[PDB]
């Protein structure tokens, strides 16, 4: 009876790993539980089409 | 006019001391026509019939004070529960003086219970003060008993709110077991070495054996125990250099009861200033009309501030416990008890003795063993994580860039597939 | 991010029924015209372009 | 087996129906020698409790003990807890102070209350608020104990909530009110729903402070648990008529049906233990003349009847011994100064009688209040967008506002259910910005007479 | 300006209906018109009201 995470966050919060080094999305929700670093990449969002 | 005062198992050097405290309570408290009347009873090892005998003796006595006077009891239950639970029917305040379980501090349950021997949560407060001395962040917790242990964990999380810190590992399980080595290994795999132990004496001896047989008393390790772990077979099986705590004049009994009776006497003679004085009825044969001024008399007893006594300044907190008690900080220097510190409720002072640790030097163990090999996880990102199978056996293809630079690959362990 | 933006619920309700496990699924689908659009960072999309 | 039901009571109940309570009951009787003893008592002093417990344990080694109470002394059950610490006998509590909720039992204790924990009561209250979607609210607690668990459960509930509740921070009382620090603590609440956790002696002072602060308005709601709401008849005059409370005190299911259910659970555990182990009767010999070294058994019903099935009702128990799914009743105080029954709680979900929540707008006499609006509209697509509720979350999407639609069965009938439905659009945004600006309350619903409006023979 | 309704008193502090007028203020800046003898009682009540 609990909203819980999975994936990289599910394996990090469980302590299976030590540190995520990945293109991890900095948002509001994840920083409420963990800390972040200062970003190496600044980029927005756009649409890929054909 | 006449107030009965009840004591249970006054010892044979206290059977006269209790009447002496009754006499001294009538000595300097004015020429008022109130009198006192001492009632002392002695146990037999069945708490059922003794709970019955005590509760109907208090009903026939209509006491205002109920005390607990059991240090020399080898019965490991240590339950003065039923007399306090009977007095809770009329909200009659019971002054415990011996036990240190936080489960007696449940004011939801113990509606009319106060005591002056504050529990091991205050030892965790001492431990947080020692953390503020040594400037530490990551601690390792290990508690067997769950009823006091939830309170100890809650008190410790209340303590960690100031720095907004968190405990590194929680440990709660069934007391009495002998197979705890997997959790000890998972604690060894952590960075810190701060050992916080709150268990029974057999469980403390078990973890001492699992520590001494598994090199856990060497250099870097930070040992920190309390008073249950320095007694009995745990005192027999304790490694040297361990740091425990002790109540200054806590197990002392006669002056303890004398100061408690002085507190009760001046609180009652302050309470006789106020009107609407009710009395306990004869609740043995069918009198369930509860005592009216129960919470009123308890609330008078709550703010009963005192500075006179043998131990010193005695006052009840929001838990109704001894504010700012004296504390000894004991060391096991070559299987010998050596006090190495003192604690007033606001600061720690080490004595002239040296803090000898179970490992190497006398300095503080910087136990934060850093993860020198970081287990790094990532996801398969197409421009960022290029993934190739092994060429022959665990090898890659050492390619160059367009400007003459070998791409620094790594031996990963990626997912073989994405299908469950 | 779209679940918080309730004013973009409808596209969310259009996109909740076709979500893909990995991005390369979306890449292979849009290359073979099994999709029409994808929301992603600009640098990676221009890299793949 | 030897099973006794005792009642120390004052309510006039005869005893012969309790003798009938075993005969046609337990049609599949797998234990053979089951002997019931029904006893009625009058005074609830602990001397008679201990005396008759020892009489019934000496009375052919009774293993089933069931007790209910009409008085309001919770510690008696705690007294029974000590009896449960000694007799090694599973004991059921039914009603009153025997059924009042304590914090934490013992491994040496096997006493089982029939009620709901404070976390379950908080779950029911937040289920009420979830069914009404009043997102702006606050938590007010005192130093009355059992409070950090209460606040912590509410924090973990909001953190694990479908809604994403915009919960204002928790204001906690510290001492007796100076009206200087406590008034500043209370002025920070401009919300509409207040959750109060205190004692009954503190609640009078708190609501008198809110009345003096004017915080007892029609928009200001008050949801309190059963721990503070005491006797149903004894109600102090300083309470708002409309005080929301939740308590499992039911009168549609009386005490006799519930002790019948308890007997069913006892015989279920007895038959299942008989299927597991042969020598079922294992109890303590005697109170008086008690020698030491107690023969502590390992064939008990304490950690054995954790789940049970009876009459289609999943009456399973928790780890501490509390019921998993009890029967809670949502009540409010009416204008007639009585706790008016409103709704009942199901096994997990919740259903109420008044789907449209009644206000009881005259909470006192000094309330000149005329700031509610009745608003009707018709489905027009660029302005009025009407959809169903989300069946996944049982909650509208937060940009929308709810309304009711009087959906009838057919043309021949005249009854209709007011289906609560989500609404967005242009005029919805107009109404939201008006309610932010003009600062009013409102009631939105749909027109079921028909179209916009037309004079049909001097009738609009 | 944003002005709350003007509080007019009858006598010295009664703790019956004077504080009913007093406790309606959740604002910050308040002006006061009274005498110096009344000022001590008003400021003592405002201290008691915090
Ligand atoms: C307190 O008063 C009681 C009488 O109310 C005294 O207790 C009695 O003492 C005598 C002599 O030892 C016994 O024979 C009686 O059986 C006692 N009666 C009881 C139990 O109430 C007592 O002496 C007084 N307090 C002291 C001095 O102990
Ligand atoms: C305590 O528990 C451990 C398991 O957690 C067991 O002992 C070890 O078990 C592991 C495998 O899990 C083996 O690799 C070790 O060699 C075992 N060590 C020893 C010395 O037994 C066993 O259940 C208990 N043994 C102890 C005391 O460690
Ligand atoms: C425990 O308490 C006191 C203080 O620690 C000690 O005994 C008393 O000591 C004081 C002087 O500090 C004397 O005035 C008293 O006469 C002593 N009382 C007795 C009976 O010894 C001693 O440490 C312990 N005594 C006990 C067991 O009460
Ligand atoms: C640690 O314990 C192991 C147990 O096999 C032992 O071999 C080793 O000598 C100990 N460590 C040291 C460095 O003494
Ligand atoms: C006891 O309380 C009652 C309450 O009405 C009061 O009338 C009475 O004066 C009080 N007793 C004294 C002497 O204060
Ligand atoms: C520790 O002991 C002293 C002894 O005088 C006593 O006053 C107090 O309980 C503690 N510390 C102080 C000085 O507060
Ligand atoms: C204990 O004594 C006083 C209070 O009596 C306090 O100010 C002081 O900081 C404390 N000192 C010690 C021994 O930590
Ligand atoms: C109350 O019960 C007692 C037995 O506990 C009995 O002796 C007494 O007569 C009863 N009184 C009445 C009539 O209620
Ligand atoms: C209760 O749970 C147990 C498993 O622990 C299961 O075997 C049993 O069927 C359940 N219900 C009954 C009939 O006791
Ligand atoms: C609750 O009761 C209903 C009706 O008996 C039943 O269908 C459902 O499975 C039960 N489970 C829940 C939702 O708690
Ligand atoms: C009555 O029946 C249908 C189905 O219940 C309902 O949709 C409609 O309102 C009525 N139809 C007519 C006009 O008879
Ligand atoms: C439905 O009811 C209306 C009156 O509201 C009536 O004019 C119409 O004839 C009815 N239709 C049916 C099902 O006969």
């Amino acid at each position: 009876n609990k909203k819980e995470w999975n994936g990289m966050m599910g394996e990090l919060l469980s302590g299976q790993a030590d540190m995520i080094v990945a293109p991890l999305t900095i948002n509001n929700e994840r920083a409420q539980y963990i800390e972040f670093s200062k970003p190496f990449k600044y980029q927005g969002l756009t649409i890929l089409v054909k | 006019k006449i107030v009965n005062i009840g004591a249970v198992l006054s010892t044979r050097k206290h059977e006269q001391m209790f009447r002496e405290a009754v006499n001294q309570a009538n000595k300097r408290h004015g020429s008022w026509k109130i009198q006192l009347n001492a009632t002392s009873v002695t146990h037999k090892p069945n708490a059922i019939q003794m709970a019955l005998s005590v509760c109907e003796d208090l009903i026939s006595s209509q006491v205002y004070a109920i005390l607990v006077s059991h240090p020399p009891t080898p019965n490991d239950h240590f339950t003065p529960t039923p007399v306090s639970y009977t007095a809770g029917f009329y909200r009659i305040p019971v002054l415990g003086l011996t036990t240190r379980m936080s489960i007696y501090s449940d004011k939801s349950i113990h509606l009319s219970f106060l005591r002056t021997v504050p529990p091991y949560s205050h030892q965790s407060s001492v431990w947080f003060e020692m953390m503020r001395v040594y400037n530490w962040n990551h601690i390792i917790l290990l508690v067997s008993d769950d009823h006091e242990g939830r309170a100890a964990q809650k008190r410790l999380e209340t303590l960690l709110e100031e720095r907004e810190s968190k405990a590194e590992k929680v440990l709660q399980f069934d007391p009495g077991t002998k197979n705890v080595t997997a959790l000890l290994m998972e604690a060894r795999e952590l960075e810190a070495r701060v050992i916080i132990l709150s268990a029974s004496e057999d469980d403390a001896a078990t973890v001492y054996r699992a520590a001494a047989m598994l090199n856990m008393t060497g250099s870097g390790y930070v040992w920190l125990v309390g008073e249950r772990e320095i007694s009995g077979n745990a005192l027999r099986y304790a490694p040297d250099g361990i740091i425990g705590l002790q109540l200054i004049n806590g197990k002392n009994e006669s002056a303890h009861i004398s100061d408690a009776v002085g507190v009760v006497a001046q609180a009652v003679h302050e309470l006789l200033e106020k009107e609407n004085i009710t009395d306990p009825p004869r609740g043995c044969v069918g009198n369930t009309n509860i005592w009216k001024t129960g919470p009123l008399f308890k609330r008078v007893l709550m703010s009963s501030k005192y500075a006179d006594g043998v131990t010193g300044r005695v006052e009840f907190n929001e838990d109704g416990d001894r504010k700012f008690a004296n504390y000894s900080i004991m060391n096991l220097q070559n299987r010998k008890l050596v006090q190495v510190g003192i604690y007033n409720g606001t600061h720690v002072i080490p004595n002239d003795r040296k803090i000898i640790w179970p490992g190497g030097e006398t300095e503080k163990p910087r136990g934060y063993q850093m993860s020198t090999r970081l287990k790094i996880v990532t996801i398969h990102q197409e421009p960022f994580v290029y993934v190739k199978p092994t060429m022959s056996d665990g090898t890659c293809k050492e390619e160059f860039t367009v400007n003459g630079d070998p791409v620094k690959k790594v031996i990963c362990t990626g997912p073989n597939d994405t299908s469950p | 991010y779209f679940r918080r933006q309730v004013e973009l619920s409808t596209m969310y309700r259009h996109m909740e029924k076709h979500n893909y496990e990995s991005a390369a699924e979306a890449i292979q689908a849009v290359r073979d015209n099994k999709l029409h659009a994808f929301i992603w960072d600009s640098a990676v999309l221009e890299f793949e372009a | 087996l030897n099973i006794a039901v005792l009642l120390g009571h004052s309510h006039d109940v005869t005893e012969r129906e309790l003798r009938n309570l075993w005969g046609p009951e337990q049609a599949t009787g797998l234990p053979l020698d089951v002997n019931v003893v029904a006893l009625l008592m009058n005074r609830t002093d602990p001397k008679s409790l201990i005396t008759h417990v020892c009489d019934l344990m000496s009375g052919a080694r009774i293993h089933g003990l069931v007790f209910g109470d009409d008085t309001d002394q919770e510690a008696v059950a705690q007294m029974l807890d000590f009896i449960s610490s000694q007799t090694f006998i599973p004991i059921l509590g039914i009603h009153g102070g025997a059924s009042m909720i304590m914090a934490d039992k013992d491994p040496t204790s096997t006493f089982f209350q029939f009620g709901a924990s404070i976390q379950q009561q908080a779950t029911v209250m937040l289920k009420i608020m979830q069914d009404y979607d009043w997102h702006v609210f606050s938590l007010v607690t005192t130093i009355f104990p059992g409070y950090r668990d209460f606040i912590s459960f509410i924090k973990t509930t909001v953190d694990n909530s479908f809604v994403g509740w915009d919960m204002q921070n928790v204001i906690t009382l510290d001492t007796s009110f100076e009206d200087a620090k406590t008034q500043v603590q209370l002025k920070k609440i401009h919300s509409s729903v207040i959750l109060l956790y205190c004692s009954k002696d503190e609640a009078v002072l708190i609501l008198s402070e809110a009345r003096s602060l004017g915080l007892t308005g029609y928009d200001f709601f008050w949801i309190v648990p059963s721990l503070v709401s005491g006797n149903t008849e004894l109600i102090p005059k300083e309470f708002p008529s409309g005080l929301i409370s939740v308590s499992y005190d039911d009168w549609d299911y009386s005490l006799e049906a519930r002790v019948r259910d308890g007997l069913g659970i006892l015989t279920t555990a007895a038959s299942s233990m008989l299927e597991k182990f042969s020598y079922i009767p294992e109890a303590k010999a005697s109170c008086y003349g008690q020698a030491e070294k107690p023969e502590t058994p390992l064939h008990t019903l304490h950690q054995f009847m954790v789940n049970v099935t009876w009459d289609g009702k999943d009456l399973s128990f928790t780890e501490e011994g509390y019921q998993v799914h009890p029967r809670l009743v949502v009540i409010v105080l009416n204008k007639d100064r009585e706790w008016e029954k409103v709704g009942k709680w199901e096994n997990q979900t919740l259903s109420l009688r008044h789907a449209v929540w009644p206000r009881y707008k005259s909470f006192s006499d000094c309330e000149p209040d005329d700031n509610h609006l009745s608003i009707v509209t018709l489905e027009e697509a660029p302005f009025v967008i009407v959809e169903d509720i989300d069946p996944l979350t049982e909650t509208c999407v937060r940009n929308t506002v709810p309304c009711r639609k009087f959906v009838k069965i057919n043309n021949s009938t005249n009854e209709g259910m007011n289906v609560k439905k989500c609404c967005k659009g242009f005029c919805i945004d107009i109404l939201k910005k008006l309610s932010r600006t003009v600062k009013f309350t409102y009631d939105l619903y749909l027109v079921t007479n028909g179209k916009h409006g037309k004079k049909v023979n001097n009738v609009w």
